[PDB]
């Protein structure tokens, strides 16, 4: 309820690289489009959260972001997909 | 459907993503040649835009790493020579759903749930990289891959090497290689990587360089991302690093593709692909109740080539009841597959034959 403006200010502005540079999130007027579409892959928490801690791809297994922020994103990316 | 692959039939295909799409199982046919709008689609980065194709004949690649380098246009590759050869096309990812399916617990996987729609069998048309390679004097001296660079604009505001998708196999592939510029007898399409496709038979899907705009002949690998870290094979919980094993030459596979659901009591016809990556698949065993009995399939078709996949049947006559199908592959070096592949982080080379049986109600 709270946790989610968190999510999209990590989606926006906090993540190095930003995922909106990368990624298209109709909720986030993130138009990125090099990785998903987003909305198109409709992802749960669970596979956000993991393709952040993990990495993919271009995506490196986290490091410079803690977990309250991971499940944050995670959170914010899996409800707003696809709105 | 997504708009650069409107024309493609999106029955036959699974839309994982718009970057990611799946052919269904019961689509791949019995003729071995892929149908070109139910081919699958794996693309790691943005896409070019149609423009590039306005003009395929001058789309230019620079050869470096060469006696004499030149940037040729396609105009004047296909005065250099003409080569055609049927190969796989097939991503590394291809069976990570089976990977995920033997996540115990806490362990965890990202990556595309390929099941084995992420293959095809296609003919490619073009000039061999020897003959280009020869004509501009032969390779420097002490070359040892063979790195080639896609095409795409990388969107400005990140680092190039992050995103770009430059491949680098050994130049023991030389004689194998084909910038092609036609598939199954078409102008190469956009989807696939027209108007230039960077073609390593026996290789994955991340090696064959679409829209490729340079080929170099290198002393090391490239030290993009998508080399160095990605597409790399590790145990799980680790990250990639260029000592590991990359995904280059693919293993010996085989899936049952018909009957792919139900069937009638008595006579059915069971078949499937088969291929040994890099060498030709010598024999196929199907079973009918997931591994307890095999016997010895037949080969359907004709044999286009070692990297080729060959179709195969068996003629089962069956009683009432849900099977069990799965098919089992031995190439020309006596390489099987074994009944579940060992796993692997990032999900790459999945070849067991239990995995992708296919469940089959006799009514
Ligand atoms: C450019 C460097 C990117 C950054 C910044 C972010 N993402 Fe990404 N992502 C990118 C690509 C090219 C891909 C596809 C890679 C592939 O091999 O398919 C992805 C993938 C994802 C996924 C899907 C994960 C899966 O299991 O398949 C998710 C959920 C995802 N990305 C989320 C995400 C988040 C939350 C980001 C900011 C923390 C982010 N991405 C950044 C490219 C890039
Ligand atoms: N340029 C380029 N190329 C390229 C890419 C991209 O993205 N880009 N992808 C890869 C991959 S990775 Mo995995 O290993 S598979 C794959 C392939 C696919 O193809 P299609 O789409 O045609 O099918 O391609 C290849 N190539």
């Amino acid at each position: 309820e709270d946790k989610l403006a968190l999510g999209r200010e990590i989606f926006l502005e906090r993540s190095e690289p930003q995922c909106a540079l990368c990624h298209t999130l109709a909720d986030a007027e993130a138009v990125g489009e090099v990785g998903p579409n987003l909305d198109e892959l409709k992802p749960d928490a669970e596979r956000v959260n993991t393709a952040v801690t993990n990495g993919i791809g271009p995506m490196p297994a986290n490091e410079i972001l803690t977990d309250e922020e991971i499940e944050a994103v995670a959170l914010y990316v899996s409800t707003v997909a696809g709105k | 459907l997504p708009d650069y692959v409107a024309w493609k039939d999106a029955d036959a295909l699974i839309v994982h993503s718009d970057k990611t799409l799946e052919t269904k199982r019961s689509e791949f046919g019995t003729s071995i040649i892929t149908p070109e709008e139910k081919l699958y689609i794996r693309n790691n980065v943005n896409t070019p835009p149609e423009s590039i194709l306005a003009d395929r004949d001058g789309w230019k690649v620079e050869i470096s790493g060469v006696k004499e380098p030149r940037t040729l246009t396609v105009a004047e590759l296909k005065t250099l020579g003409l080569v055609t050869a049927a190969t796989v096309l097939q991503c590394s990812g291809n069976g990570r759903k089976y990977f995920k399916d033997q996540l115990t617990g806490d362990q965890k996987m990202s990556g595309t749930p390929w099941t084995v729609g992420a293959a095809g069998c296609v003919i490619w048309s073009g000039v061999p990289l020897k003959a280009v390679v020869d004509a501009l004097g032969g390779p420097a001296e002490g070359a040892r891959f063979i790195t080639g660079t896609g095409g795409e604009e990388l969107p400005a505001g990140l680092d190039p090497k992050l995103l770009v998708v430059e491949r680098s196999v050994p130049i023991s592939n030389l004689d194998n290689v084909i910038l092609a510029w036609e598939m199954n007898g078409r102008p190469l399409s956009l989807a696939h990587g027209g108007p230039l496709r960077m073609v390593v038979p026996g290789y994955s899907g991340v090696n064959n360089i679409k829209y490729v705009k340079a080929v170099a002949m290198t002393e090391v690998e490239t030290d993009a991302k998508i080399q160095k870290t990605s597409y790399r094979v590790h145990a799980l919980g680790e990250k990639g690093s260029p000592d590991q094993p990359s995904v280059w030459e693919q293993p010996v596979k085989s899936w049952i593709t018909t009957p792919h659901e139900a069937a009638k009591a008595g006579q059915v016809q069971i078949a499937g692909v088969a291929f040994g990556g890099m060498n030709a698949c010598k024999s196929v065993e199907v079973s009918v109740d997931g591994g307890q009995t095999w016997q010895e399939a037949e080969f359907i078709g004709p044999d286009l080539g070692r990297f080729a996949w060959r179709v195969f049947a068996l003629s089962a006559d069956l009683a009432r009841g849900t099977y069990t199908l799965v098919s089992r592959a031995t190439d020309t070096e006596g390489n099987v597959q074994p009944e579940e592949t060992e796993m692997n982080g990032a999900g790459y080379g999945h070849n067991g034959w239990r995995a992708p049986a296919v469940k089959l109600t006799v009514a």
